């Protein structure tokens, strides 16, 4: 159209390459983030794959420990029930 | 000064009921049919705190049943011996094991329910399977009584030997 | 000269700007990539702690509903207990 044409187009090149060497400055910074979150993200995966022995032990403890003194308890008083259902008995 | 214990195997084989014998509570509860796990705390004198895993196996928690794996001290594979595909299911089983267990934690076989006699293993055919797995062989039974607390007793030998080689 | 300037610019441009459509587009595979695995270390510390909190409701129903069982039966002994020491004070 021609020779503005040009000398615009040229321009436009310009502020396209611009718009572009900054999205590459951009998404690399975005890469480094993206991999702070994941390198943190396998770090809880293992956190927790470790500490869940150990938690899961502690639930088991308490609940044998519930009922086991709930069970005891009632034994306890069959004991009692015994010791006089034959207190009368031989009486 | 605790030691992690864990039992493995298939259903029917015989753990509960090696498990409740071994720790003499009765007033206990048993999760194994309701949930899929139990977990018990024997103490025992060798001259030590024992803590024991035991499991259905199924899906369900597979991810937590596995992290018993990594962290457990000794394993203990227990086979049927009335039973014949219980006693080939080990290999299976022993990969299954090397690949989440702890490389430095100390393995022992189990040839249980001795007692039952339609036994399709013998004793010698049981440390063919031991032989080449480089690990300690017993059976036992778990109605009887018989080797139960040896099971266990020398399995945290073994443990207690290898703490102190380095 | 100036034309023949502007028109190897021009060219030299262009391809400097086809450089970064290459850099970005591949930068913004290496981020799904990264995210890729950054969904990975999440996806399962979820499916963990959806097992723990499905264990730790389960575990601990199942605890009381046999500390129920417990208490149930402790209370209808309780009662056996207490009509026989209503006998006992008759003799
Ligand atoms: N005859 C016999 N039966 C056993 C012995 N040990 C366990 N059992 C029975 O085998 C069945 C399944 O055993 P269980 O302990 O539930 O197996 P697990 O699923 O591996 O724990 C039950 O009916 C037990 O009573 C044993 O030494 N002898």
């Amino acid at each position: 159209s021609n020779y503005n044409q040009l000398k615009e187009d040229y321009n436009t090149l310009k502020r396209e390459l611009s718009d572009r060497d900054d999205e590459v400055k951009r998404l690399r910074e975005d890469i480094a983030k993206e991999n702070e979150l994941r390198t943190k993200a396998e770090e809880e995966a293992d956190k927790l794959n470790k500490e869940v022995e150990d938690l899961t032990a502690s639930l088991f403890d308490e609940a044998n420990n519930m009922v086991a003194d709930a069970r005891k308890e009632k034994y306890a008083i069959e004991i009692l029930n015994k010791r006089l259902t034959e207190q009368l008995r031989e009486k | 000064s605790i030691m992690k214990i864990l039992l493995i195997g298939d259903v029917g084989v015989g753990k509960s009921c090696l498990l409740v014998r071994f720790v003499e509570d009765k007033f206990n509860p048993s999760f194994i049919t309701t949930i899929g796990i139990d977990f018990k705390i024997k103490t025992v004198d060798i001259n030590v705190k024992l803590q024991l895993w035991d499991t259905a196996g199924q899906e369900r928690f597979r991810t937590i049943t596995t992290a018993y794996y990594r962290g457990a001290m000794g394993i203990i594979l227990v086979y049927d011996v009335t039973d014949e595909r219980t006693f080939t299911n080990i290999k299976q089983w022993f990969k299954t094991v090397n690949e989440h267990a702890n490389d430095e934690a100390q393995l022992l076989l189990v040839g249980n329910k001795s007692d039952m006699e339609t036994r399709v293993v013998t004793a010698d055919q049981g440390e063919a399977l031991a032989k080449e797995l480089g690990i300690p062989f017993i059976e036992s039974s778990a109605k009887n009584d018989d080797n139960v607390n040896e099971i266990f007793f020398t399995l945290a030998k073994l443990i207690q030997e290898k703490i102190d080689s380095n």
